[PDB]
């Protein structure tokens, strides 16, 4: 059974974009240093100008969540009364489903990601045929998109600052597998995951 | 490179040194030089840049002189003593080094 | 002294600039855009992969039509600034508003920050009237960054010269056409002009698709840009304006000592470092026209 | 050797010590009871690698636990305490100032790295006051001029950067000067 604990960023003056990506970035670090990738991360309250004030950690393992929430960077930011957090809460009944997916499309959509697809096209052309001219290939004139926070990332390995962003939408409230890519996402590669708020 | 420093020099005549020994023929062109480097690596002061030797130093740039300073400062960091040689104005009239007040500072004033 | 009535028409014709791009195969297609809107509009407008280099073209063309004002109350005062033109051209000439103006043209200044970046750009123009091969500069990044620089090239007296004539003789006409080469990096980013209303550019129709443009008001800021010229000394990014009118040294409190100036020009030698940058102010103002009626 | 800081106070000898004026070495004493025991002797031995590692240790913890945003980040959120405190010392003579002298020494050598994150930090105009020893009025008057360069009374319109070079161009005192820390 899903059990989940909250954290509400104290000071008014934050951007909570740049705080729910430090808490990506811990959960992914957790993710990693340990092989479990039970816990995801769900957001109560979403807002279409900024995401919400409040970032809950949803696991089917308890005690994971719990040692994943005794990780430094929570217990040193809990005294500097900057975070507060609830110890834990059984899912209540009541609660809905939605999936907080990330959306690769747009990394393609830009500019540079249209550049790199066609690169990455004139690469592939290895698998013989007739070579292909670029000046073929043009960018669309207008693209609206729905509304994405994007909230920010920065690659570890390599010192590329990815910046990853995620759509959120419902979804049928069951789904057994509970598992999640090595950050929370309900885009896992194997299935789309729902979260609870 | 940075060439042989000491006290007595004064910006001008630093520049003179540093432009005739780096290759370049001759001044007029190191501060251009400059002028484009400074502009490469995108420093907001680069418009403000002094072209002649004359009116080089930050006491003479009317109200662009903290970006005169600026760009100095970026310039010594990527080391020689750029500053303090540099004749400032101050808030008490001018200033230079230590002192509020090959050639020798001791000739301008 | 300012009749009711006094009224200038821009000598400087500067028009659009219209950025090609120039494929491997040298065949050339018009640069293109993207708009992305969010359910605020924000453009986006990048050298697409493969492009061996943009080309950006425009066409400046002088005149004198500084002689005389266009519309005139007073017959005292078109007479008054008809003597101070033909004074000035007589005693100090054209030749520092013309390199002035005209190195411009040439190094590159009408593209703004387009060229930050690029590894190298080329400027080549064909005057018109024209008896020879087009003049043509190459790489000035580093080949041409002075006054010396220009007046090193082959034929930078020639075409200074057809600039002196036109100012000076009545009818005198030059037209340059300008074709610049930018080899921008790849995916490297190009900053058109942004209309007035986020980041939208100024668009016009070429070869059935839209481009992106520079208005023709704005390159003619950067040709301009000798000092930009104007009224007082507005500077756009800095709010500040010198040549305030407490400083006495805008164009009114220097239109108004015009019987000085007719007096000193007249006189003896000018000083190089009061009355000739004011003479300079004073006709580079005129050259840009307007309305000087109160 | 907590004993030796009596004969330091004293004002004689004292050599793992800079020899301060007794006036300096009170506000020195006075600095360092906030940031009384033996720890204060070795603390100046192998002085400058310690200063250097303490605001290493500080500027690590505010950047690294920082709420605000990796930009956009204010003086007093990432710098505030160890330099908003240091500043107000007697006389502010920055080479008897031997903390100051070291802390700008530190700042303006680590201008500009990484991304600028110090030549960029926000900063109103009550502490650009308080670090440039000049009156509201005047700063009034200069930013009329334009030597400053807003991006109000009390708004966070200036940068650490601008202001910084600003006082090394137009506010350098016989006595708070570059050429006493260098």
């Amino acid at each position: 059974k899903w059990y989940y604990k909250t954290i509400t960023f104290l000071p008014e003056l934050c951007n909570n974009e740049s705080l729910a990506a430090k808490c990506l970035r811990v959960l992914h670090g957790f993710n990693y240093q340990y092989e479990t990738r039970n816990i995801g991360v769900s957001f109560p309250l979403w807002c279409d100008a900024t995401v919400g004030k409040k970032i809950s950690f949803v696991s089917k393992n308890k005690i994971e969540l719990d040692l994943l929430l005794k990780q430094h960077y929570f217990v040193q930011m809990e005294q500097l009364q900057y975070f507060h957090i609830s110890n834990t809460v059984l899912v209540p009944e009541d609660c809905t489903y939605v999936s907080f997916r990330r959306c690769q499309s747009i990394d393609k959509l830009t500019a540079a990601g249209l550049a790199r697809k066609i690169r990455r096209l004139e690469k592939r052309a290895l698998s013989r045929g007739e070579q292909f001219d670029p000046s073929s290939f043009a960018q669309k004139e207008h693209t609206a998109i729905a509304h994405y926070h994007s909230l920010g990332e920065s690659s570890k390995q390599t010192n590329r600052n990815f910046r990853l962003n995620i759509r959120m939408l419902s979804e049928q409230p069951r789904e057994g597998n509970s598992i999640f890519s090595s950050y929370g996402l309900s885009n896992s590669e194997n299935s789309f995951q729902p979260v609870p708020l | 490179q940075r060439p042989k420093p000491y006290s007595d020099e004064s910006l001008e005549s630093f520049f003179i040194r540093v432009a005739n020994k780096n290759g370049y023929g001759d001044v007029h062109r190191f501060l251009e030089a400059t002028k484009r480097f400074l502009q490469d690596i995108d420093h907001n002061g680069y418009q403000t840049f002094p072209t002649d030797i004359t009116r080089i130093n930050p006491y003479s740039a009317k109200n662009s002189s903290s970006a005169r300073t600026a760009s100095f400062l970026k310039l010594a960091q990527l080391p020689p003593e750029l500053l303090g040689l540099a004749i400032n104005r101050t808030n008490m009239a001018v200033v230079r080094g230590a002192e509020v007040f090959l050639r020798e500072n001791g000739y301008a004033s | 002294k300012l009749p009711t009535n006094l009224a200038y028409e821009r000598s400087i014709d500067p028009s659009d600039v219209c950025f090609f791009v120039v494929w491997p195969d040298d065949r050339k297609t018009p640069l293109t855009y993207n708009s992305r809107t969010l359910l605020h509009q924000v453009d986006f407008c990048h050298v697409p992969y493969g492009a061996s280099h943009i080309e950006c073209s425009f066409s400046v063309s002088f005149s004198s039509e500084l002689r005389q004002p266009y519309k005139c109350n007073s017959s005292k005062v078109k007479q008054t600034l008809v003597q101070l033109v033909e004074l000035y051209e007589t005693k100090i000439g054209w030749t520092e508003l013309a390199t002035r103006y005209l190195m411009n043209i040439c190094n590159g200044k009408w593209l703004w920050k387009n060229t930050r970046k690029a590894y190298c750009w080329n400027i080549v123009l064909t005057p018109w009237p024209w008896n020879g091969e087009k003049v043509g500069f190459e790489d000035i990044r580093t080949n041409y960054t002075s006054r010396q620089d220009f007046k090193n090239n082959k034929n930078w007296s020639a075409i200074v010269e057809m600039i002196k004539t036109a100012f000076s003789s009545t009818d005198g006409l030059a037209i340059f056409e300008v074709r610049a080469t930018l080899h921008l990096p790849t995916n490297a980013m190009v900053r058109p002009s942004q209309v007035f209303t986020s980041r939208v550019f100024q668009s016009t129709t070429i070869d059935g698709e839209r481009s992106p443009i520079l208005g023709a008001f704005k390159t003619g800021a950067a040709i301009a840009t000798i000092d930009r010229v104007g009224r007082f000394g507005v500077h756009r990014e800095d709010v500040t304006c010198y040549r305030h009118p407490s400083t006495g040294k805008d164009f009114f409190s220097i239109l108004q000592q015009a019987e000085h100036y007719i007096e000193v020009l007249s006189a003896n030698k000018t000083p190089a470092q009061e009355t000739i940058n004011d003479m300079h102010f004073l006709m580079a103002n005129l050259i840009k026209g307007g309305m000087f009626q109160h | 050797a907590a004993c030796t800081v009596s004969n330091w106070l004293a004002g004689h000898e004292s050599k793992p010590l800079p020899n301060l004026p007794k006036s300096y070495r009170w506000g020195l004493v006075h600095w360092w009871m906030g940031i009384d025991h033996f720890s204060f002797v070795q603390f100046f031995s192998n002085w400058p690698r310690s200063f250097h590692s303490i605001i290493e240790d500080e500027v690590e913890f505010n950047l690294e636990h920082a709420v605000v945003s990796t930009s956009e980040l204010r003086l007093k959120d990432l710098l505030g305490r160890l330099f908003f405190g240091s500043i107000r010392l007697p006389e502010r003579n920055l080479q008897h100032n031997i903390i100051l002298g070291e802390l700008l020494c530190y700042l303006e050598n680590r201008l500009w790295q990484d991304k600028g994150l110090i030549a960029n930090l926000k900063m109103n105009a009550l502490e650009a006051t308080v670090m440039l020893n000049c009156s509201l009025d005047q700063i009034a008057s200069m930013v009329e001029q334009r030597i400053l360069k807003p991006n109000d009374v009390t708004d966070y319109l200036f940068h650490f950067g601008d202001i910084f070079c600003l006082w090394l161009a137009e506010f350098q005192s016989d006595e708070f000067n570059r050429s006493f820390y260098v």
